[PDB]
């Protein structure tokens, strides 16, 4: 998985002006505004070359756009469905709390086409919180094997696991 | 002889059917969730349509003491009807009996007559009562729908043993699922107060569900026992096929339509004559993604094309060519870019499909048959 | 006979219609994202418009008890009206009922009137009121939304009677959607202490939503129906149609437009007269992706054009005809086609659009029902 | 009667409204790429103005302590004023309150004469600020711009009841766009070192953004919601009017000025009365392209000329006359071409034009009214 470090690493290196510019492509293709198409190729090639795994294509747009509008700091151990649950336990069992739940449990149903605003709304329940870090590097490995059955059994106990306690 | 109508149909978002608790129905096909609208609802909101009313000539009913009463006018017979309707096995929890009774709304009248007069008795007139419904199936509607009635026995008079009252089905209607994934959506709606008070809450809060899909519709009509049902009467059984056809066409279900209004017609229909009924429903195991450089509908009428094509190639049988129509409004939507040959016929007016579907079933004109 | 009313308006920058989160109102159409508009905002700024001023005869609220006791004029009569309100089927909860109550505000003064009457027992005087809140249903907007209202049977009287209720509607609203693809925005600000301290710390620190899209809207009136929950006044109706296209036309959304504002009039409007209703919404399936040349609100109005062409030469039956009225401002943009007019008779008025649509409807003039 | 405001005005470049990272506030109509100053900017460079001075009466602060205890002037009262702020329902964090107050400066020396009051009771202090901070409404900006303030009832008080503390705002402000595509540029920029070395490398190195745009901004006023919010007063309604347009005609954005510097007047202003509010931005979908025989502001002016025609030939009413007032210096731009007269008056001067406007109301004198 040192390719997926690398490539959040040069994220984190990123200075302010591409992040304007990826900042601005948000909900975008990757066919129009060429500086972007320039700024991913130069971060997402030398992880093939060196590297014999690396991040989907469609996975690292999709975790570099985000990292643009909700920059968080890489930190082991801060798992979505993890600050998820926290955020969960501690609000009004009777209203909010299925329909947060709902807005969390429609992420398990679709691709990685279509994942980009109900990532977003979760993003920015986290940034109403105040949070300061996220894990970017088990999101994205998550994120490549979304089709296998453990891993969004485990994502969902995850859930789970950190709402009970 | 199988009369047999594929549709494709793109709604806008709605909530067309929906279960107890509220969300839209949904279903599992090819291990892919879709979004689903059950059969009973198509056929509930064709047989009850504006472009159906002159062929609707039946009543499923529980109430059938009240019509007695409302078409007999003002003299008292109601109790009187209510206990020779249990007297035929049927039961009565206050004026709606336990079962519903499926019969043409034309032998109300009969009934009327039977429970009016006192120079017949009770009990026989209760199996006099029986020998009417078990032969009201002269209508449309039960003609397409079919109909089964089976009475009690704990409360007969044992003399009222009843003929056969079943009717054979000659239409199938599948259950439309959609060509791609399901994507529910909740709408979070509140409901104001009319007059200020002190604080600024609402009257209401609640949330909605509603879903936007495109549909694969598929019905079948059996001819020979559609005409079988009509007793010979191929006029009016070509006159039912082609209101059915317009009916199914122009109709959308009446769910939430006052606050969504998915009034939207059909992007493609496909009828074809066969002999042995087949579904392309197998056409979106796959489920239908998006490209940029087409769209949902476009994708959805090639991806049933190419099936058609196969299924053609695959089952192909020289005994029993297979003769379809293709229609299409003004031909904007062709039946994929790739074959061309898949459609006998091209069609871009709906009547004129109507047409041609009713002079292929026996050479009528639709006028000529429309009364 | 259907009256179709189709729009397509294109807006600025706002946020008009949000939900729990504070975000806009989207929903997924043709496969892709697209920007929603809630019908019920659409009819809420519809009904409490200046051009629907004199129409507005129905009131929707909890607080009935008020209502009674401030039109009956003096103060004490208003625990007693929540008393027959109790024995109703309305139980209250902290001086205001569970259910809104949808009335006519002309029977309001008959409620003081049975209120105030101290001669009269509980029960009797809880029918009353019952039948007379049943037969309330004479306003404009009650025909035009309809009314549903079941009382808590567990709570009321076992005497209480109540008649018929439900009202049907003879107006379709459809929930407003983006012609192209939904582009969401996230703004930052921040609110400024307006006086020194000891850090140059901002107050509030938040990220709004909003996004700007063109959108198509679609309403739908049914004139029969309209006449006869009007209890047969064909004047009314008329007068309510012309009001409703009026205040359609020049009335939007009131959500946060005190900090966007905006208020765009739509740049296309084209009026229908046909048996069965139909929405043109499939005409953008595929999202209108700009072009360097042309814009958005043309390349709106020709897509949408060449599907209503599709629709009215593949549905077309002699049986029955549709005349067709298309408004643009001043003939800014043409829908018809590129070189012919599907619209009988293209205007670039908006009164004349509502004296020729009366005229054809009845013959009716706006000098006379207004 | 509604007062509306249209304004088409030029800006070199600069970078007037910003964002967390720094960019210039973008913004999409039309399917295209704008450029964006929000509305709260311009409120707020309208607000604290030089044309507005003379209408500063309220506040928005957290700090409402301080300004107790400085219309006070006596220490101890400080700390026990926080503790009335903590039973009216607003929780103090670090010195100062958790949320913000709007409120008029005026009332601030009555909120004295409370912790000026040693007989009185905690509850009953507490009752009687809450009642004068309801009641202090009574300046132009809180009427122009609105207020809602809802305290908090977690650990506020017992048997306290607060009052309605709402007021619907009588100022509309659209958020400007440029009229044209938008064409960020980035500036590279290094800080040099004063003092010599062994590498003569720079101090800091880094960028900047920035974008010179064509904005429409719009602005509306409500006649009678403002002369309602004001209490029944039509003098300072007047002067508040006459105060706004100068103010909005002559103040700029104090965003990166000392590096930009676009203090750019205005070269067009539409004012209009009328009986509903309607926003010409819509005539600005087709991007403004700069052709070689003229320049942006004349050919944006023309599309603007030609949209305001369309919808007055379009949307006319027989019941409502609409009267128009069309503003440029000196005349140097009209309404375009292709046009008799669209505006009732052409008035090539500001004060003029803010003279007709008072006399429009129903002839009031701008030196009058500056009473106020």
């Amino acid at each position: 998985n040192r390719g997926t470090v690398d490539f959040i690493a040069s994220l984190e290196n990123l200075k302010e002006g591409d992040l304007g510019i990826l900042r601005k492509l948000r909900g975008a293709r990757l066919d129009e505004k060429l500086p972007g198409f320039d700024l991913f190729s130069a971060l997402w090639w030398p992880l093939r070359q060196k590297n014999q795994r690396a991040p989907k294509r469609e996975v690292a747009w999709l975790i570099a756009k985000l990292f643009a509008e909700f920059r968080f700091e890489q930190r082991e151990g801060a798992t979505l469905p993890i600050l998820m649950g926290g955020i969960c336990r501690k609000l009004e069992p009777k209203k909010e709390l299925p329909r947060v739940l709902a807005r969390f449990d429609q992420l398990a149903s679709l691709d990685i086409m279509q994942m980009e605003e109900p990532l977003s709304v979760i993003m920015g329940i986290l940034r109403k919180h105040q949070q300061v870090c996220l894990d970017w590097v088990g999101l994205t490995d998550v994120l490549s094997f979304w089709e296998q059955e453990p891993v969004k059994r485990e994502w969902s106990d995850s859930f789970i696991k950190a709402y009970k306690i | 002889m199988l009369i047999e109508i594929h549709m494709i149909q793109n709604h806008s978002p709605a909530n067309l059917n929906r279960d107890d608790l509220g969300a839209p129905k949904t279903c599992y096909f090819g291990g892919v969730l879709r979004s689903r609208i059950s059969s009973q609802c198509i056929k509930r909101s064709i047989r009850t349509s504006n472009d159906f009313k002159a062929l609707l000539g039946g009543v499923r009913t529980r109430r059938l003491a009240d019509l007695i009463q409302q078409e007999a006018g003002e003299t008292e017979c109601w109790k009187k009807a209510q206990e020779i309707l249990n007297k035929c096995g049927f039961k009565n929890k206050d004026d709606n009996t336990k079962m519903l009774v499926f019969m043409s709304k034309d032998k109300i009248k009969d009934l009327a007559r039977i429970v009016l007069d006192n120079s017949l008795g009770l009990t026989e007139a209760a199996q006099q009562v029986a020998n009417v419904i078990a032969q009201a199936t002269l209508a449309p509607d039960i003609a397409l729908c079919g109909r089964m009635l089976e009475p009690n026995d704990k409360d007969k008079d044992k003399k009222v043993k009843w003929s056969n009252t079943t009717v054979e089905a000659a239409l199938q209607v599948a259950h439309a699922i959609s060509t791609h994934i399901a994507r529910p959506e909740i709408d979070y709606f509140v409901a104001a107060d009319d007059v200020p008070g002190e604080d600024a809450g609402a009257g209401h809060i609640g949330e909605s569900m509603f879903a936007s899909a495109c549909f694969y519709k598929y019905f079948s009509i059996d001819w020979e026992q559609l005409v079988k049902n009509l007793k010979g009467d191929t006029n009016l059984a070509a006159h039912t096929v082609g209101a059915f056809l317009l009916a199914a066409a122009k109709t959308n279900p009446s769910g939430k339509q006052n606050s969504f209004a998915a009034h939207n017609y059909p992007d493609g229909i496909l009828v074809e004559f066969k002999n042995s009924p087949i579904s392309y429903a197998n056409a979106f195991v796959r489920p239908v993604s998006v490209v940029k450089e087409s769209d949902l509908v476009e994708q959805s009428i090639g991806q049933l094309s190419n099936y058609v094509n196969d299924i053609r190639l695959g089952y192909y049988d020289e005994q029993s060519p297979v003769i379809g129509f293709w229609f299409s409004p003004n031909n904007r939507y062709p039946l994929g870019y790739k074959h061309s040959k898949l459609a006998s016929r091209n069609i871009g007016n709906l009547n004129e499909l109507v047409g041609a579907v009713l002079d292929y079933i026996g050479g009528f004109k639709w006028e000529e048959v429309q009364k």
